[PDB]
């Protein structure tokens, strides 16, 4: 039941406002990951939603 | 590619 949180492994500074900048150990629910690599995710340190680097995070056990 | 398909970073 319930949910999978990720959390970021390394820190990531983006190119891109459509892309989250954020830093190790930040946790984020996802939102999609159906349509590639990048992940649209919602962090739950700002509260933003944009892209993420699907091998910049980690599903928390 | 959509936003979704772009390439990833390398890792750090």
């Amino acid at each position: 039941g319930g949910v999978t949180l990720f959390v970021a492994l390394y820190d990531y500074e983006a190119r891109t406002e459509d892309d989250l900048s954020f830093h190790k150990g930040e946790k984020f629910q996802i939102v999609n990951n159906t349509e590639g690599d990048w992940w649209l995710a919602h962090s739950l340190t700002t509260g933003e939603t944009g892209y993420i680097p699907s091998n910049y995070v980690a599903p928390v056990d | 590619v959509s936003l979704a398909r772009r390439p990833l970073p390398p890792l750090p």
